[PDB]
């Protein structure tokens, strides 16, 4: 961790390890650890972090994630599209902000 | 000396008594001439006005010229209201251009009036802006001229050059370009100087392409570029860190443009050569260019030439270039050019690169004498002087003396951290090179502690703790951003610690994220870190770093190539250790396998030796068997130690920390010898004979020959002894030449180059019997101990035995408590200002001046305090030295009263308060 | 010149033979114009990283 | 005297004063053993035995 400049793929394997045990709240901390290390976010990182906001119901976490995909102009995966439609139904945050 | 001018004034009055506040020498000569008692060898002041003229001539030979420049551009830039009005007019011209139209030009509110032209401008040679036809363009030119009259200009070809240059030096490229286009459209022609004022924006910004586009634009409009345009192009390439391009522009301007260079051309060329790292010959090219400017061109070097030359000469740590810098500074002060902050900064830069803290402290003490205040960069290069002094400690002489260099490192740290505490106490804004110099100091102290004292792990831990404290918290404390040098020092620290992954991580974080171009030194660090590491592929990665140096314009020096070859040949040992450890682990695994399979139990039975006996051959005849050796011999014990001891694979289970086999340190060596049944006589490296410390023995072995001879003798024939016949090969000439070499060494002992030898048995047996009795009753090893035994008879015990050195305490004189004696042992007094030292010493009306501080201001104040008579001065020199051999006794006899009053009136004032 | 460039056969001394030319002029330009060779990432970064 | 550059001089002065006190004690006890301990070898047997 401290010695090697790890990749977003190296951070992604820690995200998939946390989500396999039901650590969806802890999997979002890996995304905050990747952001603190200066490693940029790839579309496979947004695919698994938006899935971690489904079970954790962290709608405020996915508010910063969805605004970051539009500013960086990434293509959204099919697993990331359904993750945004579920959280926009529960929290109703896309309808009051007009972001689709 | 590093004395403050307050302490210099105190020492001046202490040297001169009450005569310093009396009449001067000229007044004494005037009184001796008026009274008539003047000797013949004295020069009489016969005329006042002619002696005044003589002194004015002799002082006018050193009187400085006036180098102050009344720049109209800087005066326009300091005028905020005129700059805001020019920005308003430029924004109005850029957003909407006026209409070059006849009457009814009052149709818009953008260009209101304030209180046939196209052929009128062509017939009578009048520009279009100078003709008022009640237009929007005429009202715009009237408003522009009305604003330019307020800043001091004239609305001409030369005034608009100042306008465009003053806008361009504050950003504002499009605004100045719009004003230029409105000027060129309204008859005021686009001269080369207006193009120069346009190019000043791209030169200050550093944009090469905009400056070259302006050069091609003024070439396309039929204007030949003069020397100012090539000067701004050279400054554009200088600001964009393209230093040989300045010399290329100078060469092509001489060749193709046919323009003879001015002195500013030489100034920009020397400024570019001061930072040029494209080739190796920048310093001799600058020396030859200065010589060609002075001798061939006939130009006289002013302060910019001397500054650009001394800044380049201060970078070379060769003593001839430092001597050239000192002679150039002395010629500068001799020719009527006084020293300023840049001159003292160049002198501190020249003195810091050799590690001379005394010269830097002398320059810092001389700088506050003339009233020149010390900036922050002088303290940064003083910290760098401490760095280079820690670098250039001769550690081999400390190894001969068995002295640790640790208190010198602690003093060098404490002085610079005292400077860091000084710069936060004066309210100065913290700069990036000061924190970079502190980080360089701590990282270099950590590297030197790892190199010189590797067994002191707590010292390296404290140095790494201070380095990580500076790297992690200090840069974020003063809101500073790290740069190429701050990454360079920390990358050098991580590369010396062989932390390759963290160094590469910070390297690619510097390159990719912060887009910083790494310097040549931090490329050399990544080269030598992979070269020194014995892992596979370090050479292949060092060549990748070499390719990255080659294709990015980084200079590849031949010293780098020779050091690459030397470091690779040195790290061949580490490579061979890491290669042998793999075979060691293979043999360990094979031994652990075959001791469980049990093939050695079947191989231990010598059935072939039982069937084929030692006395019977394969056919059955009797063969000759060698006789058995004695078991008390060395070879029989060595074979028994080979057979009975443990195996080579059972010594260590795991290997070393970094790829190497265990056994390099002495703990693992002693443990392996304990497993082999050997108690080693040399437990640590203190019990190592170290034949590199010998001085007399290699001197004897070089000239004459081996003095031992029988040191390496196998069977009695490899001994080097003189012949038995005599002559030049006999014993007498060899012993005579050995005695001559020992006489040279004893002459070196007498002159103080070598330490005093201890008392030998041959030396003691030839002495006077009373000296032998004193030695045997005192136990003295050196004759210095015998001199201490004789000159201090009350020091010994009752049995005549000598007491240790710690049981004696000499008398401390009070004269070491003086101000100039306290500033010499402070080690922070050259880095303190006059006000801080005057606050620390007195903090009363006596040291307060009421702003310039110097020695003569204190003398002029204390003279008026003496004649009033609020200051009482003792008559005669209270500080006496140099005249009589007993002068410190007369000095202490004149200072008992003042020191006793200083130490006794403060308890008297305390007991006067009636506690 | 330096004296060791006049008597010794090392190849970067061939850099001392030619005249001083600009580093933006010898290296190929970019999309915006002249560019320093240390400002492009692919030159300063080694290939193993 | 209340200056932060004069601590080592005060330590050396304390060492000098303690050395002077120990030297005065050594001198006076050696004087008492020179003038009066010569009678210890010529002392009576009763004062030694009791």
């Amino acid at each position: 961790s401290g010695k090697l400049k790890l990749d977003s793929i190296c951070y992604l394997a820690l995200i998939k390890a946390k989500m396999s045990r039901g650590g969806y709240a802890e999997a979002l901390a890996v995304g905050r650890e990747q952001d603190a290390d200066g490693v940029p976010f790839l579309p496979h990182t947004y695919t698994h972090l938006l899935e971690a906001a489904e079970v954790a119901d962290d709608g405020e976490m996915a508010l910063e994630l969805a605004r970051r995909m539009s500013s960086e102009q990434w293509p959204v995966s099919d697993r990331g599209r359904e993750a945004l439609k579920k959280l926009s139904t529960r929290h109703h945050w896309e309808e009051v902000a007009e972001y689709k | 000396k590093a004395l403050s001018p307050y302490a210099q004034a105190l020492r001046h009055v202490a040297l001169r008594g009450a005569t310093a506040f009396g009449p001067g020498a000229k007044e004494m000569e005037l009184d001796m001439l008026r009274k008539g008692t003047l000797p013949a060898d004295y020069r009489p002041p016969v005329q006042g006005r002619w002696d005044d003229t003589i002194e004015r001539w002799a002082y006018a030979w050193q009187f400085p010229a006036e180098e102050e420049q009344d720049d109209i551009t800087k005066s326009v830039e300091r005028n905020a209201s005129g700059m805001q009005a020019l920005l308003e007019i430029g924004n109005k011209l850029l957003r909407s251009p006026p209409s070059p139209e006849p009457l009814s030009g009052k149709a818009s509110k953008l260009y209101p009036p304030v209180g046939r032209a196209e052929e009128l401008s062509a017939k009578y040679n009048v520009p279009m802006a100078y003709i008022d036809d009640s237009s929007e363009a005429s009202n715009a030119s009237k408003s522009l001229a009305l604003v330019m009259e307020d800043v001091g200009l004239e609305f001409t070809e030369d005034g608009l050059t100042v306008v465009i240059s003053a806008l361009s030096r504050q950003g504002y490229g499009t605004i100045g370009r719009a004003i230029f286009d409105f000027a060129s459209a309204m008859g005021l022609g686009p001269s080369a100087e207006m193009y120069r004022a346009l190019m000043k924006y791209a030169s200050r910004r550093g944009d090469v392409n905009e400056s070259m586009a302006l050069i091609e634009e003024m070439k396309g409009n039929g204007i030949t570029p003069r020397i100012g345009n090539w000067h701004e192009l050279m400054y554009t390439f200088y600001k964009a860190k393209d230093y040989p391009a300045v010399s290329q522009i100078v060469d092509n301007m001489k060749m193709y443009a046919n323009i003879e260079p001015n002195e500013v051309t030489f100034v920009l060329q020397l400024k570019a050569l001061a930072k040029d790292n494209s080739q190796l010959n920048s310093l001799p090219e600058a020396i030859q260019l200065f010589d060609q400017m002075e001798n061939v061109y006939g130009f006289i070097a002013s302060r910019p030439h001397y500054d650009a030359m001394m800044f380049h000469l201060s970078q070379s740590p060769r003593p001839e270039m430092r001597l050239r810098c000192e002679e150039l500074a002395h010629k500068m002060e001799l020719m009527g050019i006084v020293w300023n902050a840049n001159t003292y900064l160049n002198l501190i830069r020249s003195a810091q690169v050799v590690g001379d803290v005394a010269a830097v402290e002398k320059y810092l003490s001389r700088m506050r004498e003339e009233g020149i205040p010390a900036s922050i960069g002088h303290l940064t290069w003083a910290v760098q002087a401490h760095v280079q002094s820690m670098i250039r400690i001769d550690y081999d002489a400390l190894k001969e003396k068995d002295e640790s260099p640790l208190p010198t490192w602690l003093e060098h740290l404490e002085t610079c951290f005292g400077i860091y505490e000084l710069v936060v106490r004066r309210g100065w804004v913290m700069q990036l090179p000061f924190v970079n110099a502190l980080l360089r100091l701590t990282c270099q102290a950590t590297i030197l502690s790892m190199e010189r004292t590797p067994d002191e792990a707590e010292t390296i831990g404290r140095f790494e703790e201070q380095a990580n404290k500076i790297w992690n918290h200090t840069f974020d404390e003063w809101q500073l951003q790290k740069d190429v040098y701050s990454y360079e020092c920390y990358i050098a620290l991580l590369a010396h610690q062989q932390r390759i992954d963290e160094a590469e991580k910070l390297f690619q974080e510097m390159i990719l994220k912060k887009d910083l171009s790494p310097s040549r030194r931090t490329y050399h660090c990544m080269i030598f870190m992979h070269l020194s590491s014995g892992e596979e592929g370090g050479t292949a990665r060092a060549l990748r770093y070499l390719e990255a140096m080659e294709r990015a314009g980084i200079q590849v020096r031949p010293s780098l190539l020779k050091k690459i070859v030397r470091v690779n040949n040195a790290a061949g040992y580490k490579r061979d250790m890491k290669r042998r450890a793999r075979r060691i682990m293979q043999a360990r695994e094979e031994y652990l396998a075959r001791k469980e399979e049990g093939v050695s139990f079947g191989e231990g039975g010598k059935e072939g030796a039982s069937n084929q006996r030692a006395d019977v051959d394969a056919e059955g005849n009797s063969i000759l068997e060698p006789l058995a050796v004695s078991p008390t011999s060395t070879l029989a014990w060595w074979e028994k130690w080979k057979r009975e001891t443990v195996s080579k694979h059972e010594l260590f289970t795991e290997e070393g920390a970094d790829g190497t086999p265990k056994g390099e340190t002495f703990e693992e060596k002693n443990e392996a010898l304990r497993m082999m049944g050997i108690t080693s006589s040399f437990q640590t490296k203190d019990l190592v004979p170290q034949p590199d410390r010998q001085k007399l023995l290699p001197l004897i072995r070089r000239e004459e020959g081996e003095i031992a001879g029988s040191l390496w003798a196998m069977d009695g024939g490899e001994l080097s002894y003189p012949k038995d016949g005599g002559g030049p090969q006999g014993w007498g000439v060899r012993l005579w030449r050995e005695r001559q070499l020992v006489k040279r060494e004893y002459q070196k002992v007498l002159d103080g180059y070598r330490p005093v030898p201890q008392l030998s048995t041959l030396g003691n047996s030839v002495r006077t019997a009373g000296d032998q009795l004193d030695i045997e009753r005192s136990g003295a090893q050196t004759p210095g101990e015998l001199s201490d035994y004789r000159n201090f008879p009350d020091n010994r015990f009752d049995g005549g035995q000598l007491k240790p050195e710690s049981e004696a305490a000499p008398a401390v004189p009070f004269s070491a408590e003086l101000v100039w004696q306290g500033e010499a042992n402070d080690k922070l007094s050259p880095y303190k200002s006059d006000e801080e030292i005057a606050l620390e010493n007195d903090n009363t009306f006596f040291s307060s001046l009421s702003t310039r501080r110097s020695k003569f201001d204190y003398l002029e104040k204390w003279r008026d305090m003496y004649r009033h008579g609020t200051l009482e001065v003792p008559e005669g020199p209270t500080l006496n030295f140099g005249r009589t051999p007993d002068d410190h006794k007369e000095t202490m006899a004149a200072l008992v009263r003042g020191w006793y009053q200083r130490n006794r009136k403060e308890p008297a004032s305390e007991e006067e308060l009636k506690r | 010149k330096v004296p060791h460039s006049l008597i010794y056969n090392i190849y970067p001394y061939l850099e001392e033979i030619r005249r001083r030319k600009g580093m933006m002029a010898m290296h190929p330009p970019g999309k915006d114009g002249l560019l320093m060779p240390d400002r492009v990432v692919d030159n300063r970064l080694p290939d193993h990283l | 005297p209340k200056d932060k550059r004069l601590e080592s001089l005060h330590e050396k002065r304390l060492r000098y004063l303690a050395h002077m006190q120990m030297e005065r004690q050594i001198r006076c006890v050696r004087e008492n053993a020179k003038l009066f301990d010569g009678v210890e070898n010529m002392p009576e047997a009763a004062q030694c035995r009791e």
